[PDB]
């Protein structure tokens, strides 16, 4: 396996090109608008 | 951090419990050599073995501690003749003894590493939580065979694997809160067996593979040859059948 | 993970359950030598060769376990013969035998691994729920020649090889369940049949090969030559003729 | 995985049918060096060679089941007469042979490569429904050239060549089926000719070659050198035109 | 084959450049409106 | 796939229609030395040289085939000299005869590979359907001098070239056919000329080069050397112009 | 930047603190090899080995400053034995002793050092505020045996591990603070524990566990063989039993 | 395609027409060695010599076919003495002649080959349609050395170049004819003087200079030495003036 | 393409203008080796060198066609001593004379080759219209040093650096001119100066910088050693401050 | 282009100026190693050294023009020596001297070249104008060591640094100037300090600092030893405190 540790989130240092997918997950996925 | 001794699996629970032999048995250890051929992938370097170079150096502390051999060094052995070349000149401005003779020797090879053998991993993902186990089950294969140096008859060849479980947690949250508020977070555990752990257990599990397989074949006796009671030798003699 | 022994395929079982011989056939096998010149594509080293390059390790497991045969050291032969002028200076301060004479000998290649021979997968995916079955059929293929070290003579030379099965089945989800929420999951498994196990199997399927045909061209006689009953010679004679 | 024999094509099947020799021929392969000079190109890797480095040890199988020729063990010739030497010293403590003559040896080469020759493929896709059919015709091509050792006149050099069918197939849909629906999948399928079976089936195509042309040559002669009837000889008359 | 495990989704540490076809995939296929 | 011979060019057909010479010269062809120092550019592999290291062997059955040379094999002489040292122990224990004289050689080299060197491509696309034809002229071009081996001179040193003609016609389509409907498709055939054929062809183009500028110098007399009609030497020297 | 000695381990605080033996034995370090095989990864370079190639020089300190052996310059040997020559050409136009015998040797290696063992990391990051902390524990392992020169028997062979920490704590903020502005920061610090350190300490370690299983062997007598009572052999022999 | 000779330049054509010498000089060309130290850049390999290793080969053509010189092989020398030695052992079971002398040898070199010296293109595009005409004129150059090898001196030392010229036309539109219609298509030829052409035509140019060079010297005298008339030595002492 | 001599700068039409020596004399070129060190960047290859390996060979163009100098071929040394050797075999069945003597000799090297020294470029671009002025100055540098081969003493060891102008000019438009259509256009030209060259003339400048510090030491003298009026040597003598 | 001189800096100015000695020293030069282990990073070539592999041949100007030294050619002493032999055969048909002495030797090296030691850049851009000033200073250093060969010892070993300035200045304008109207333009400027020119300056100061520390020991004395009044010496014994 020889697998190290990247993340899955450009924030904490993975791979950058999936961050232009997570955020736009959860802004698919938020259900909250302004109170 | 602690430095330990090398974390050494099962394998060599049974192996510091085998049975004493009349007398150990005076064995020599050339070169193991790592002939699987495989280097590691990316990330990894090219140039970087897969295995380590080194169970020459490996099988030697797993006949040594096995109280069954007594092993002799052979890997530099034109190191060590340079040694006693300087004891040659030193002497002549205790006598120098020879060599013993290691009647039988282990010569063998690191046979085989193929990176993810049976590997995989389940992934799930919820709104925001999420955790996936991703496995890389590699395997690891060597060879180790009791030659005779009197005659060059192989006496015990032994093929042991052992599946390096290369297994990632990761635990990577992704979710809003608020409005315009977010959390997320990811814990993260790869625990990649070592393969120079695994290479060490496949090869301690050799010597039991080599005693147990050497005492049948009547190559060599253990002190009261009469029990066959230990559930170290009846372990590896229903462990004998290969799957 | 649990260190078990190298695990075996079917060839391996009719391989113990060959009939014995008058006497265990004298053998040395010197280097199977992996001339397939095929190394591992990517994400694989390109330095790490795609078979292992321990084919001389693996038959003479292979020629021992076969019961048909006395495999003799020659892979680390150098390795032996520096052993052997230790004792020469040992005992001159049990007498020393020679080597034995390997009538027969085992000469051999891995003879080829194209990578990705019949390789394919079927696809499908519905709204969300979706798997995949891509397998990725290899084939090795060894050559096994066993040679009359007399005269030189190239006894039996048979050609064995074997489909790697690599096959990976990734059943990946990925659909909205509620508004503005999302599940996906995606468990895989890649079950890589290892070339190390592959390379085992084939070369055993060729000892099985080589005593075969090695009985009808009267190069050696098996012990009660009348019998021609048993479900592993007559397998592998009407295996014989290859597709 | 079922290991059987090697798969080989429609030329070895007009090679074991050839008609017998008077006297099998004392026959002598060195090293058919793949001097093609050809590695595979990516994703597979820069050292590894295109078509094997075996056709030393694929022609000897092509020559010992063509019952016309004995093959002599010349590729590892050092490492057999390390084990002549070994018997020297064994039995000054059945006297030993020597060689066999071989007064013919086929010398040769894989001799060339070109990695898509006549490659091309067909793609037609519909709304959502579509597959290709894309297939890359390498070709191979060896010299097998029968050399008199006595004078070292080569007495028939061919060249045989065989084009590997390395063919695809992927018909992969990608439709809608709803509104907010989508069905996909993608069946794919492809079949490389292993061009070890292609080394394996053109130097098998040589040597009916270095034996048709060995016969009108007047350089040896066969039994009953009257017939001139099956239809291996005369097929492989017919195909001694090149296109 | 020498087939390793890669995720076919960007979340799990697969290839990064899917995730711009993946989330908008179900963008396309939700079927799902606000309560 | 059919194993037919090696698809020989319009060339090999004026070769083995060569006029007979008076007695077949005694050649021998050493090393046609791959010294273009030319590999494959990408997509092929960096180690993968451009055009065969083996004219050394093609040669031979360029010599061979023309009727006209009886070549000797000294490729592998090392190869051949281990084989006559052992009849030199087999029959101490037919006389052997000596090698030929081969009064000239033809020593040479492949001069250059030139990637890319007439090339282009015709590009045409409407609404939906187009094609393209896009053609890489390569040329190859080889040296073959004869050299007489008794006195050291070179004879007729001649250079042949041969445009290798790797094009593509790719026809692909891309258009809608109703609304929110597309149909698509895409042919496509790139037949490489390969490398090892026109090497072939360049180096059968250069014996006959071989002989007709071996004929005006008196280096060698063909069969009633009178006749000077038939249509391949006074087609190789209209030829014998270089453009 | 300060220029102190190197950063010793815990671990070398128990070396120093060893009790003393009768006379500090004679040994030679020759060659601690690195056989490894393992290279950095990426980011570093390819032919970066991951591991120092300095065992050899390490494992004299550890012998030197534990007070227990004197070791013998055996790395740059040949280095040494020019310098030998030369005075041999100097005192002939104090008399130069010879080298002393050093009874027993510490030949050895460093067999392992798997990238990334247990290595994982947690991650949070609220809105604006985050920080990880993302640890590769790295695994170097050691072999050190004592190998007796007069009989070429490998006294006390021991395995020693190391557990590289390497991690990184990176604590970034990014967070709107007004209408049209935003503040920012990553404060990061990534701790590797350098190699060379944990290859020190490792061997440190099997410098202690060669000589507490340097006694109970009776290979070599301490002053004063009646304490057993200070914390480091007793210490080291609880951390005698591997996990 | 059409095997034709090599198509020689201009030059060339001023080599045969040379006039004829009082003798044709005995010369050697050992090995014209390619140390451009020059490989072919991106998308070419990295391995690949950006000229051939072949200058030593193509000598040999322009001295031959200029009539003014015998050339002899000494490239491959060592594989004609092992011819010469054949012959020794032949016809001791015509007498063999000696080498002869060849009082001048060329040693020489390829100097050089910048990649792009006086590259450039100018590129026009109007609506939709548009071509480009960009050339990349690279330069090699090369040595040849007259060395009378009696005496070691260097008689006439040149240096001529030639410019590849190198160019591409690509002639692409992709214009718009109709609402919701678009026309494409891109005619590209790119002709790239062949390297191995232009390394020949630059040594026929400097035999030329080796020549004409060599007779206002005194170095040698051709036949009928009060002419002075030919349109090939005045025009090569017009170019005798280095730009 | 004109295939003329080799461009020669400036200096060598001062150094063919250079006055006569009482007799040129004896030199001889060993290796004036490319120890730059120094290969060329991307887009070129890595194994290509950034200047020839070829100084050997310039600098006999340099002290040739000077008219100072003999020089003597030592670049191919031992291809030349293998001419001899084979006149020495055949006049023994004009005698042979001896290599002369070459009291001095230029040993040398080229010192460095530092890419893109002093380089830059000028940019401009209004509405559509716009060129650039790209200069990429290199500088290499050589040594050429006389050694009095009688005594071993450097005798005039000068250090002539010369700049590279490798200069880009590309005037790119891309303008629209109606509503929906748009002309563009680039005419480029980089005329990079050939490193080849300019290896060539700072060696040139180095032989006239060898001549003219070689008169003032008393090394050499020329004929009519009263004049110092030519305007070679006194502009390479207020060139002789280094700037 | 003008090739004037090696644009020698402040350091050789010094080295002119320098005092004469009671005779010029007798010097050799073998091998100024670069053992800075130090190639050029991307985009220039990873085999493409950082500093040239010719301090050898720079020192020997170095010391040649000092008006100190008579430096020995020792880098080719095997391309010296085999011009020596020469004579020998070439005289037994002036007589040969022998090479002198040189009682002292520089013996070096270049000890490092980190890259972007003191690198940095400033950067500033207003609304289209805008500037940056990006400067990688990079830090050769030198080894140069005087051993007087008669007894080995090193007597005066310096180590002499040089910062390597290599500045770029690239002022580029990106504004708009009139509706739909946009000016452009970007002058640049990059004087990288050439390595080879630091690397020289750096050895002209060690020559000074050889030459000023051989003085204070006694070593060697210069004509008139009283003064030590020039602002040579004084200057590079400000100079010996190293900051």
């Amino acid at each position: 396996g020889t697998m190290t540790f990247q993340f899955r989130n450009p924030n904490f240092g993975g791979n950058p090109n999936n961050g232009a997918f997570l955020l736009n997950s959860a802004q698919a996925q938020n259900s909250y608008k302004d109170p | 951090a602690r430095p330990t001794l090398m974390p050494r699996a099962q394998s060599y629970k049974d192996l510091t419990h085998l049975p004493a032999p009349t007398g150990k048995i005076f064995v020599s250890v050339y070169n193991i050599q790592d002939e699987t051929g495989q280097f590691k992938p990316y990330p990894a370097s090219n140039f970087s073995t897969a295995v380590p170079q080194s169970a020459t150096a490996m099988l030697v502390t797993a006949l040594k501690d096995s109280r069954w051999f007594i092993p002799l060094e052979r890997q530099g052995l034109q190191n060590l003749l340079n040694e006693r070349k300087i004891i040659r000149a030193a002497q002549e401005n205790i006598p120098l003894q020879s060599l013993t003779a290691a009647n039988i020797m282990v010569e063998g090879s690191i046979i085989g590493y193929e990176s993810n053998v049976k590997s995989g991993g389940v992934g799930a993902r919820y709104f925001g939580i999420g955790a996936d186990t991703q496995y890389q089950l590699d395997q690891i294969a060597v060879n180790l065979r009791v030659v005779n140096v009197s005659t060059g008859e192989i006496l015990s060849s032994v093929n042991t694997s052992k599946t390096i479980l290369s297994y990632e947690v990761q635990a990577g949250v992704f979710r809003f809160i608020d409005y315009q508020r977010l959390l997320e977070g990811e814990v993260g555990y790869t625990s990649n067996e070592p393969v120079m752990l695994c290479l060490m257990s496949a090869i301690e599990t050799g010597v039991i593979f080599l005693i147990n397989d050497g005492i049948d074949r009547g190559l060599w006796d253990l002190q009261n040859k009469a029990e066959r009671q230990n559930d170290i030798l009846v372990k590896y003699r229903h462990m004998s059948v290969p799957p």
